[PDB]
DNA sequence: TGCGAAATTCCATGACA
DNA sequence: ATTGTCATGGAATTTCGCA
DNA sequence: TGCGAAATTCCATGACA
DNA sequence: ATTGTCATGGAATTTCGCA
């Protein structure tokens, strides 16, 4: 109010330009700019103005200002339009982001077979045997695949295909997503029991696991094409589809994954004999220093708007479930430690501590 | 001549009948003729049967080219002969009465007899939960003639479960005074 | 047979290179080659071959060549296996692909409010007031959007509420997709009444109602806003989100859908001035320049890797509902007309014309 | 002065009781002062109720400025008053036996309640289905004085079901027989 | 005729079952 | 017989205020 | 030392709940 | 406290067969 009186007597006021005719007419503080007679209102005004304007419809930024600037001016009007926009909670939760998640990590290869098994469940399907389930572990540097069917995705089902699986060589790490056969305290017992570190992949976030995922892909779609005009009855297939994929080369490897679990082709179809004048030590030779020159992918070019995560950022986390018109993100929290340029901790909306993929994060927008 | 691979020959024959376990009383043993790896597949009985669909668990991972058994009744079986030959499996008997194999599959064979012997006294209904176990020690066995294990004859690779403080084999004097009571 | 048989007396045979030395051994044909000894089978055999090869795994081109070529070898080794892919019919049904669609299509705005109504439900939502589904109709030309409240997405719901909105106007064509609501007879006899033209989409693309989809975003997005902390009763908001979407700044346009419509911003807060001191027939006149130089979008750079229908060529449509282990595209068919680069006319599985999106369809591979 | 424009002045009536057709006996009749743009809204009663229900829906697409109306009690009442206050309509009332519109809007209204009568003779009890294609004639109907249908003037466009062959609004002499009998 | 800052425009991102 | 759309907020670009 | 064709490699596309 | 993956088939590139 004070700082509006000098203002109509022609004083200059900092951030108002002097080339505008500042005059009153009913009571109010106006200009003439070239969009037209403008209000201006008093700062102590300018708060409820933008969040009337911003509450019409919660819009962002600029759909917020065309509102105001219909009546009203004055300096800097985005500055205290952004300041509500970083306020307003209910946007700050619905809105969807405009940055792209920064370019995937490619994790090295396994050195060796039985280094990092990638476990997880397919289903449920078609009833076959009374069997609903799979149970899907791939060995991480071969990719050579295990199946086993199952009723229930239970840690009952998994401990007893393991302990059959584990009866060949016991790994060092056993990586899956966060479901509840992996994560239940009993499954943590058993591989304690047996020396394996159990690896879970960032919730809601299969791409970790997409080592054992995309060999998912070729399961089905090979037990598709098996069963096509035929009835689903896929229980007496997995051994025929685990033999078939762990036999099948990978154009890009050369190899398949049997290859590069033994090294040498077993009695199946098509099988490799380069290797049959040479010894089985001097074979092992060679398959070791295969298992090293295998081709391995890079990181891809970021995205052009991509946002990588910094310490003590505002991020929010996605919701998992989200229920019919409610929010999709939750409450700002903050980046505790960056692990990597994909993967945070982040103090949870419930005060825990998560370790989450930025998939599943945003950056708080204004700050 | 070509060496000697894993995969070229399966030898294959039925220990049992042993004390019930859990529903089970053979065990099948499969071994590689040239890696020493050996596959154990607790059966019912000594049947065709039980022998297929073990084998079928077994040629899933993979197939060898040759099979070698005594001439036991499972595997002299026309059903067992049409199995293997719709997998391409040819199948090598021994002289009935001269069981043949191979010195490695031999003193293989003798470990897995006597490993099962040590470990049935004071739980002999109780070794199907430890066949997982036993396989693997079988399979981290140092050879003394290769002077590498199963394992590392198969894959190339140490074990990520060695098996150097291995077991004295033998019955101690107090678990063969528990064996001649069983 | 006899083609080999020259071959091994040293006679030059089309195919063959002369430089390698074509034996006999253990009665099969044999080459020396750089990768090993492979075995020449007669022309006789080779289609068998490659279908065992094949039939492993149902492996493409490179996956199924590596398995011949650890055994055999003959002219155009690839052409034969390329052959037989485009002939498994297991393949071609359940494999994905590998060619995107042609870049998408921006269709004129409409010239005219009321030319072209956009039509669609949201639903089921959570029950308030025993009310389950809404109907949204959004103009074309405007964006001016029409809420209605149903108990189901059915043709009765949808006749009494355009009943209801027809009362302010009569719109030339009505879009929607293939939904019963929409499809039924009933529903074409209500518009063939009143003189209106039933546009739909093709099915199973919802892009093709991406006008009142992009809307439907908005709806919920503003109705999860207003229900944060609170149950959700979003039967008392239609009205209100209704009014606040109609009056929202788009901040390309530069206006609102209610402008856009009208001209004039009604008693709404914020209500623009500026035609406050030109008259009625001055406004519309400013209006109808407004509705013709409005930003269009123009068609995206088509990605590095895309395909265009033609008429004629073997394309498969995407299955609308696949069961669990079953193929993903139905059997070829044949493209009969190239409505625009992004829709056309096949003949359908099923013996009938259907119009498709090309985004709902593959190119048969390997011809 | 500023001229006059849409949505500056609603003027707001009923019409009724009517013969019950699905229950509904009156009808709210909304005119814009500068377009002479007809909403027709089916109430059960004149009550400030079925006003606030049936402007709740208009006022849900446009909010005029100013509302005009008789003293009715739907009108006058405390509750119609806030929930105008609520909305930044401004109300304005006629003085009472003085019914003050304008020319537009007098024979606007004119034209509405001649043209009901034609239609609800024969089908008395069926007026609300024919609710939506009244408005749409007299929305499409032509002015003399503006030389525009309500319908041009709203949305500066032509509409798409024009209203050139219109009917006599007036009662013919079968039509006038079978009225007095009801 | 050019500077710094504010204002405007640009546009990749994502979600509409 | 038909076809994506557009609010969003950092960034890129332009415009403004002043000299 | 270079040509045409075959062979190999490249890699965008899409789907793993 | 953790991280995408890879079969696929046209296209791009390289290699082969021959001179
Ligand atoms: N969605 C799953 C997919 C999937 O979509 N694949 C598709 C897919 C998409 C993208 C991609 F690149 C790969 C991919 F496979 C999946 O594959 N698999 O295997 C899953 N397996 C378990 C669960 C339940 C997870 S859960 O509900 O048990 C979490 C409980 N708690 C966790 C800790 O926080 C509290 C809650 C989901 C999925
Ligand atoms: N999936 C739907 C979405 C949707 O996913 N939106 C998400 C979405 C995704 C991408 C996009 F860019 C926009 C978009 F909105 C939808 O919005 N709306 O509105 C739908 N409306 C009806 C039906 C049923 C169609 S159906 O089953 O009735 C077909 C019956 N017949 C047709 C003819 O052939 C025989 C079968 C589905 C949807
Ligand atoms: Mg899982
Ligand atoms: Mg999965
Ligand atoms: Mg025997
Ligand atoms: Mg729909
Ligand atoms: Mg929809
Ligand atoms: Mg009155
Ligand atoms: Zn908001
Ligand atoms: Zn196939």
């Amino acid at each position: 109010d004070a700082e509006l009186d000098q203002l109509l007597q022609g004083h200059y006021i900092k951030g108002y330009p002097k080339q505008y005719t500042y005059f009153l007419e009913d009571g109010k503080v106006k200009v003439s700019r070239p969009e037209g007679v403008k209000i201006i209102p008093p700062q102590s005004d300018r708060q409820k103005i933008v969040l009337q304007a911003h509450n019409l419809a919660h819009t962002g930024r600029e759909a917020t200002l065309l509102k105001i600037a219909n009546l009203y001016w004055w300096p800097n009007m985005r500055k205290d339009v952004v300041k509500q926009l970083g306020r307003c909670q209910q946007c700050l939760i619905t809105n969807a982001s405009n940055k792209a998640s920064g370019p995937i990590l490619r994790p090295d290869r396994p050195q060796k077979p039985f280094d990092k098994f990638f476990i997880d469940y397919i289903g449920p399907l078609p009833p076959s045997q009374g069997y609903l389930y799979v149970l899907v572990v791939v060995d991480g540097m071969t990719g050579f695949t295990w199946l086993y069917p199952t009723k229930a995705p239970s840690t009952s089902a998994t401990v007893k295909s393991l302990n059959v699986l584990t009866s060949i060589a016991i790994p060092k790490v056993i990586h899956s997503d966060q479901g509840a056969a992996f994560t239940s305290s009993t499954f943590a017992e058993w591989a304690k029991e047996r020396g394996i570190h159990l690896e879970f992949s960032t919730p809601y976030h299969p791409q970790s696991s997409g080592k054992v995922e995309r060999k998912n892909s070729d399961i089905k779609r090979l037990l598709t094409k098996l069963l096509v005009g035929r009835p689903t009855k896929w229980y007496d297939l997995l051994p025929v589809v685990q033999l078939a994929l762990n036999n099948t080369y990978s154009p890009v490897l050369k190899y398949t994954p049997h290859q590069l679990l033994f090294g040498i082709d077993s009695n199946t179809p098509f099988a490799n004999q380069d290797t049959l004048d040479l010894t089985r030590e001097e074979e092992l030779s060679l398959l070791q220093e295969i298992r090293t020159s295998l081709y391995h992918p890079s990181t891809p070019p970021a995205s052009s708007r991509s946002w990588s995560p910094v310490v003590g950022q505002l991020v929010q986390e996605r919701v998992a479930r989200p229920a019919s018109l409610r929010p999709r993100w939750h409450k700002p929290s903050t980046v505790l430690k960056v692990l990597n340029p994909r993967t945070v901790v982040i103090l949870d909306h419930l005060g825990n501590n998560r370790t989450v993929s930025i998939d599943n994060l945003k950056p708080t927008s204004h700050q | 001549d070509r060496p000697q691979k894993p995969f070229d020959k399966f030898f294959i024959d039925y220990i049992g009948p042993l004390p019930p376990s859990q529903g089970y009383l053979y065990v099948l043993v499969v071994v590689d003729g040239m890696t020493g790896f050996t596959w154990l597949y607790p059966t019912k009985a000594p049947s065709t049967s039980a022998t297929v669909k073990s084998l079928n668990v077994l040629t899933s991972i993979a197939i060898p080219k040759v099979i070698h058994s005594d001439q036991g009744a499972a595997f002299t079986s026309s059903t067992f002969a049409e199995w293997a030959k719709e997998r391409g499996i040819h199948l090598e008997f021994s002289t009935p009465y001269h069981p043949q194999s191979s010195g490695k599959v031999e003193r293989k064979n003798s470990d897995i007899k006597r490993l099962l012997t040590k470990l049935l006294v004071g739980r002999p209904t109780k070794w199907y939960d430890l066949l997982p176990v036993v396989q693997l020690a079988l399979n981290n066995t140092y050879s003394p003639v290769l002077k590498y294990t199963p394992h590392q004859l198969l894959f190339g690779i140490d074990s990520n479960t060695p098996f150097a403080n291995q077991d004295t084999l033998d019955l101690t004097r107090e678990e063969e005074l528990s064996l001649l009571q069983e």
